[PDB]
């Protein structure tokens, strides 16, 4: 009676450690490399072993393979057969792989080519814009919040809408301190602060940058199964339109509800999210509609 | 000064200590598995438990990092 949807989350902050060992012995994402190694030219798990940060590009690039090769793991080994497939945020890229919208080599040229056009943009334009994702936020108390940034001529946008009381809101750094104070002071409660931002009206040219510089050179295809667009839950079932929704992902914001509404009226009951992730398979948004299977590394490194 | 109501509570949102293993005073909750979204689920269960509201000073990080402070951050509210 049930039908299985493919999710493929977000990307949370890359720990070498959490999946060095994973990648070089699990099969599927082997596989994955040695195809990502012969795109790239080089041996991507020894650049993301000496990469910095959280969000290098070797690790968005890691962050790709893992999630693509978590899907067909959990395709093989738990007899899932999805009817549908949808991404959020990065996972827009994962699940244009997976849906065959994009071949797994254009996929890793893509992620490669956007990691280094928005550390690009990043470096000179929006200096200090930082996004902020804070929970036990009912709407209403965001709205008086952001009334009180209006007052003082303060620029916001909503970024990401998570749950009912869960957002992401990306304005200048100078506001950070204040907000964390202001969440904390209603019982809401300060998550992490994203450099770069994402999802705002104001990055067009990043959009532009984007489209220009990595995306339009690229062939798309009509994905083999219908995508739920992260934007608006709207069923996406040509190329252009998977085309369009990573362009759009620069410009309008996560609207988390709306992929799982939009997932519960094609009639899905179950939800497999393929990569690490300590958000998507386990936010109320999610679980409260849908039995959740949670492919994670983890997961898939259990005996 | 925790008791057994309060350690059964915390232990299930940390899921890289095993229950033979003690749960020490100072020990980093985010080392052994505590993190976002186990914060929210635990914030949630000792509102209902202890009938307290958590805000302020009680939200910051430092509030969870151990569960000598989370201990005396809940001691506080309950009296
Ligand atoms: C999809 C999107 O736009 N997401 C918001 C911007 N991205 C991030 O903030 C990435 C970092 N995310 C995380 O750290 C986790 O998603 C949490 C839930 C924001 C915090 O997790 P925690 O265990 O501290």
């Amino acid at each position: 009676a049930g039908a299985t949807a493919m999710l493929f989350p977000g990307m949370g902050p890359a720990a070498f450690s959490d999946v060095g060992r994973f990648m070089v012995t699990n099969r599927y994402t082997r596989e994955l490399l040695a195809e990502a190694d012969d795109t790239l030219g080089y041996s991507l798990v020894d650049r993301f072993r000496q990469a910095e940060g959280d969000y290098s590009e070797y690790a968005q690039i890691a962050f790709l393979v893992n999630c693509v090769a978590l899907a067909r793991w959990a395709e093989q080994t738990m007899d899932l057969t999805p009817r549908i497939c949808a991404g959020a945020c990065f996972g827009e890229k994962s699940v244009a792989a997976y849906s065959g919208a994009l071949t797994f080599a254009d996929a890793v040229r893509m992620t490669a080519g956007l990691a280094r056009c928005m550390d690009e943009y990043f470096r000179t334009e929006h200096l200090g814009v930082v996004t902020h994702s804070f929970v036990r936020a009912p709407r209403e108390r965001l709205d008086e919040i952001l009334a009180e940034l209006d007052e003082r001529g303060e620029w916001h946008e909503i970024s990401c809408h998570i749950d009912h009381d869960f957002f992401m809101l990306t304005l200048h750094e100078r506001n950070s301190v204040w907000l964390e104070g202001r969440l904390r002071s209603v019982g809401a409660m300060p998550l992490y602060a994203m450099r770069p931002p994402m999802h705002a009206a104001a990055f067009g040219g990043l959009r532009d940058k984007a489209e220009e510089e990595v995306i339009a050179p690229l062939t798309f295809h009509d994905p083999t199964l219908p995508v739920v667009a992260d934007q608006d839950g709207k069923v996406l079932t040509t190329g252009d339109e998977v085309r369009t929704m990573l362009l759009e992902s620069f410009v309008r914001p996560l609207r988390w509800p709306d992929v799982i509404s939009s997932l519960q009226d094609q009639g899905v009951t179950r939800v497999c999210v393929a990569g690490p992730d300590s958000l998507f398979g386990r936010v109320g948004t999610t679980t409260r509609a849908f039995e959740v299977i949670a492919a994670t590394p983890r997961l898939a490194l259990q005996p | 000064m925790w008791d057994a109501q309060f350690e059964n509570l915390l232990r299930r949102y940390l899921p890289f200590l095993s229950a033979d293993q003690p749960l020490e005073q100072d020990i980093n909750l985010r080392d052994i598995g505590l993190d976002s979204l186990g914060t929210v689920e635990l914030l949630s269960e000792l509102e209902n438990t202890y009938d307290v509201h958590f805000q302020d000073e009680a939200l910051t990080k430092e509030t969870f990092e151990t569960p000598g402070v989370l201990w005396k951050t809940l001691s506080q509210m309950v009296e």
